[PDB]
RNA sequence: GAAAUUGUUGAAAGGGAAGGGCAUUUGAUCAGACAUGGUGUUUUGUAU
RNA sequence: GGAAUACUGCCAGCUGGGACUGAGGACUGCGACGUAAGUCAAGGAUGCUGGCAUAAUGGUUAUAUGCCGCCCGUCUUGAAA
RNA sequence: AGAACUGGCGAUGCGGGAUGAACCGAACGUAGAGUUAAGGUGCCGGAAUACACGCUCAUCAGACACCACAAAAGGUGUUAG
RNA sequence: GCCCUGAAAAUGGAUGGCGCUCAAGCGUGUUACCUAUACUCUACCGUCAGGGUUGAUAUGAUGCCCUGACGAGUAGGCAGGCGUGGAGGUCAGUGACGAAGCCUAGACCGUAAGGUCGGGUCGAACGGCCUCUAGUGCAGAUCUUGGUGGUAGUAGCAAAUA
RNA sequence: UUGGCGGAAAGGCCUUGGGUGCUUGCUGGCGAAUUGCAAUGUCAUUUUGCGUGGGGAUAAAUCAUUUGUAUACGACUUAGA
């Protein structure tokens, strides 16, 4: 429905989000994903760390530089999970992949844009209460991502600016609500209410 | 010879066709198309315009008019499958509509030599349009906002689902 | 107004296929708004145009059209089967396409 | 000008080229059937070339018919031309490849007089 | 698929239209196939089938 | 004066071979049907 | 005590939308509706209208894309080996 | 390694079992439309991130016949008897 | 019952992959949906079978036509065709105003073997049909003879004092 | 045009003042046809070239020579108005 859909990856299960996003990209929607460091994987942190070390031991024996590449950033972990769900060796898959961008944090192109969520991949709607889960930023830091703190500081600055924006927006919204409440109970408003608006 | 000859030649008399059994019953129009209904034109030069339907013609077409003074659509005929019949209806008792028929709208078919390298209207047609719409806007002025509704064009907005929309 | 659209937008998803063999004679179309076969039944028989641009002008235009129509529903989620005069070129998997409101039953 | 006919249907317009006639120069493209014991083409595995068979045969009402609707008849002279005098709606003459230009002009003039369609009325013509 | 209970596309095994290309014999079988088609007498069918026969199936009398 | 093989010119494609099948897009290129008898002579070469 | 409704089944009950097909080529048959003339959806499509009349449809060819496709011949129970 | 009855492969493509001579389904003229078999419907991948009742949390979970393995013995893990 | 311990192998790795945890796991139930060269209906091709039709005009009674069913295949059998050298006959066939041959991501016919045409090149003979006849059809045989590649401007052209 | 703010990939967000256009907030007048019963019926943005007329700025690198902190050859590292 939109040209570009911006997904806030926070609170999303990695594989369910990746399946939804892969299907969207193949159908032709441009998707950008922000805040990949707040993605969730179901299961305990130790389980997911062991899984990553299992992935990390696989490399081409005679030359490690041509082996499976182990990317450490949370955005690239999500990208790996999503490239597994796209037929990436074809021209169609390559085009579907270049319709996609994944970021840590919310960079300045997208910090002023609307972020949506995917409810069929949200953790609070999918996991049973009580089940343990992993945070992708913590897992990436444990395996070697170097930029957890700088992303956190930039996110704090962004959140301060966003709260300053939202206070003004809320004040203007209350003025607009006051204005059209006073401009209700008129003949036009009663006609609109009769017609359903 | 180069090629020898065929021993038998096919005959050149064309056979007559068998007597077909396809009679022509009249078209049964859909129930929403009664004369005086406001239609939305879906294709053509006037696509998206709201016109008023007057008469079902002999060659399964619908006689419509804008009216021409309202939105600029003249007395015309349209295909019934290319319109949307709304529920908005104006009374069309008081129009002289049996003048118009199939041979009223003749094209005077153009010859092959007349090729337009680069590049008019019947006076009887413009006076007939005037006579019809003078009776039509008299009924149109009764209900409020109908003239403006007929003047405005139809389009689909974002989120409009035609399978759910009522007309 | 600022909108002039008299069609419903859809996307060209894929050809009709099994797991490992596709049939290019039938395309699958995702019409926006429709989510069930019951709502997709409204659009059966509607005309579909795929509209594209070319560098060479052929008969007064640089815009070319492939015509087809909706034939039946597909699945449980409102996808339809469409057939075109010439099959769609398979690079348009994910391209927009126009589903018109004629021939109309309203 | 031809006799009325149904729409001509070609069930398989593509040429049946021999297996590996693209792979090796020495293998000509003239069709031969693979007789090999392991041959994927003989065994009819998916994704391989199709082979000629009787199901591809043309409709007998439109067999041998050119797109104009005639059957081609080779002619060498006006005497061969005149055998199609009463069959102009079913046959079209084709002048043979080894006819001289000055005999081609005579054959063409007679065919225009008789109303017989000529398929190659441009061979060896001087302009 | 069909579970065939008999051989498909098998000939009748009976010789019609005799193997001889004697033109007078062909004239005789033309006359007697007309008679066997249109007279409903068993004699004509019997002699038509006899006309088809080979030499060792036509011993001299 | 064939082919293998080669030069030049032109066109096209090329992220660890190339070639093939079904289908269509795109570029290039190409055959076929377009008169017909006809009321008719608005006609010249007065019967074309 | 009196119903209703579900479920299952039947109708030579009515009716709307969509798709693919139009083989055959004088008549002959079985029927239907009518007192009759005749008509018909009854042994296979007709009617009405438009645009173009050309590379536009189409064919060929090179390329692109989707999916598929292992090297032939041979011996062999078994060959891409 | 060797017998019995039947069905197959060899001599056989096609849909399914990722992959495979033999399993499952089904046997093959050239096409169109419809419905299915076996197998499936998160995404790769056509098809419900369907509906319903439970069970399971594994610092080697488990995930579909042929088939690509796991046992004796144990556990106030949890569940029902 | 499920889970866990019992449970150790050598390149890095496989519920097919990603991944999945009130499952996208395990047991069970109900529907909807996807699609095989299978089933149903129709067209067209061929095969087999059962029939109709010597009447005049015009031909082909091995002709034309009606009806039904059927179509996998190595080894192997049979049948109908396609192409080549030469022979009898015929078309009073083609041809220096250009035969034969050769080249041609130009056209047409045939399911196919193949056939036909246009254009270029060329220079002296050749073809259709009915029959006869064979030293008659090649991808393979570490085939025979001849010609030619990649390798490759590569190995190398360094003993005997200069 | 005034003042700010924004460096994560800021390349955008907010604001002052005047000018100018439109206004469907409300009521009028004129026009539209013939694209003939549909045909995307052409309204987007990406790159480049060639012309005008209006600003702006007036270099290096390689070969060859040279060095030996380098070196199989290339490459490297030095020097030369
Ligand atoms: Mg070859
Ligand atoms: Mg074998
Ligand atoms: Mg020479
Ligand atoms: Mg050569
Ligand atoms: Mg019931
Ligand atoms: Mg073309
Ligand atoms: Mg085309
Ligand atoms: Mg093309
Ligand atoms: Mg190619
Ligand atoms: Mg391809
Ligand atoms: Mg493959
Ligand atoms: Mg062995
Ligand atoms: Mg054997
Ligand atoms: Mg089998
Ligand atoms: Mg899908
Ligand atoms: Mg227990
Ligand atoms: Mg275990
Ligand atoms: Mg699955
Ligand atoms: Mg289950
Ligand atoms: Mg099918
Ligand atoms: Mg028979
Ligand atoms: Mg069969
Ligand atoms: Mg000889
Ligand atoms: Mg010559
Ligand atoms: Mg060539
Ligand atoms: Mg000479
Ligand atoms: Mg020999
Ligand atoms: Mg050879
Ligand atoms: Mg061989
Ligand atoms: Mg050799
Ligand atoms: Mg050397
Ligand atoms: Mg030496």
């Amino acid at each position: 429905v939109e040209p570009v859909v911006v997904i806030d990856g926070k609170g999303h299960l990695v594989g369910r989000l990746a399946s939804v996003v892969a299907k969207q990209l193949l159908n032709g929607q441009k998707i950008v994903v922000v805040r990949a460091e707040e993605l969730n994987i179901s299961g305990e942190f130790f389980r997911n760390k062991l899984k990553y070390h299992d992935f990390l031991r696989k490399a081409t024996a005679f030359n490690k530089t041509r082996g499976p590449f182990h990317f450490r950033a949370p955005s690239r972990i999500f990208y790996k999970a999503l490239r597994g769900m796209v037929s990436h060796k074809t021209a169609r898959g390559k085009a579907a992949l270049e319709r996609l961008k994944v970021f840590e944090g919310i960079p300045p192109p997208y910090d002023k844009k609307k972020r949506v969520v995917v409810p069929q991949a949200l953790r609070v709607l999918r996991l049973k209460p009580g089940r343990k889960y992993t945070t992708l930023g913590k897992l990436s830091t444990s395996v070697g991502w170097k930029y957890e703190d700088v992303v956190a500081k930039l996110e704090a600055k962004r959140k301060v600016s966003s709260a300053e924006y939202y206070a003004k927006k809320r004040a203007f919204t209350k003025k607009v609500a006051s204005a059209n409440a006073t401009a209700a109970e008129s003949d036009v408003a009663k006609q609109l209410a009769a017609l359903g608006y | 010879t180069a090629q020898q000859a065929p021993k038998w030649y096919p005959s050149e008399d064309v056979a007559a066709p068998k007597k077909t059994r396809k009679a022509v019953r009249p078209q049964k129009l859909r129930a929403s198309l009664v004369p005086g209904t406001v239609l939305i034109l879906l294709a053509g030069r006037f696509r998206g315009k709201r016109v008023v339907y007057l008469k079902h013609l002999e060659d399964n077409t619908l006689l419509v008019t804008g009216p021409f003074k309202v939105n600029g659509v003249p007395l015309r005929r349209v295909n019934a499958r290319y319109v949307i019949a709304t529920s908005t209806k104006v009374s069309v008792e008081g129009v002289n509509v049996e003048k118009f028929n199939v041979e009223y709208f003749a094209k005077e078919k153009l010859t092959k030599k007349e090729k337009k390298e680069a590049n008019e209207i019947k006076t009887e047609r413009v006076e007939d349009q005037k006579v019809v719409d003078k009776a039509l806007l008299a009924e149109i002025k009764k209900t409020p906002l109908l003239k403006q509704y007929l003047s405005a064009s139809f389009s689909l907005k974002n989120g409009d689902k035609p399978h759910l929309l009522k007309f | 107004a600022e909108s002039h659209r008299l069609y419903v937008k859809g996307k060209h998803l894929s050809y009709q296929r099994s797991k490992r063999v596709n049939n290019p004679n039938v395309s699958l179309i995702k019409i926006e708004g429709v989510a069930t076969p019951q709502d997709a039944q409204f659009y059966l028989g509607k005309r579909i145009a795929y509209v594209y641009r070319a560098s060479k002008e052929v008969r007064g235009s640089k815009i070319r059209v492939m015509w087809g129509k909706v034939t039946r529903t597909h699945g449980n989620s409102g996808v339809v089967r469409a057939t075109f005069r010439n099959n769609l070129p398979a690079k348009t998997f994910g391209a927009s396409v126009r589903i018109f409101l004629y021939p109309s039953n309203i | 000008a031809s006799l009325p006919h149904p729409k001509i249907v070609k069930k398989h317009t593509k040429k049946f080229k021999r297996h590996h006639s693209d792979r090796y120069h020495r293998v000509a493209e003239n069709w031969r059937k693979q007789k090999g014991i392991d041959s994927v083409v003989r065994r009819r595995f998916r994704g391989n070339i199709s082979q000629p068979k009787i199901g591809y045969g043309s409709n007998k009402k439109t067999k041998f018919l050119s797109p104009s609707g005639h059957k081609t008849f080779l002619v060498a002279n006006v005497k061969d031309l005149e055998t199609l005098t009463m069959h102009t709606k079913t046959y079209a003459a084709e002048i043979a490849h080894n006819i001289s230009a000055k005999n081609r002009v005579v054959i063409l003039a007679r065919a225009k007089a008789l109303g017989i369609k000529v398929t190659n009325p441009k061979g060896r013509l001087a302009l | 698929g069909i579970d065939h209970t008999s051989k498909q596309h098998k000939r009748s095994g009976h010789r019609t239209a005799p193997k001889s290309d004697n033109v007078y014999l062909k004239l005789l079988v033309k006359l007697y196939t007309f008679l066997a088609r249109r007279t409903d007498a068993p004699f004509n069918k019997v002699v038509l089938k006899a006309l088809f026969l080979s030499k060792i199936n036509r011993p001299p009398v």
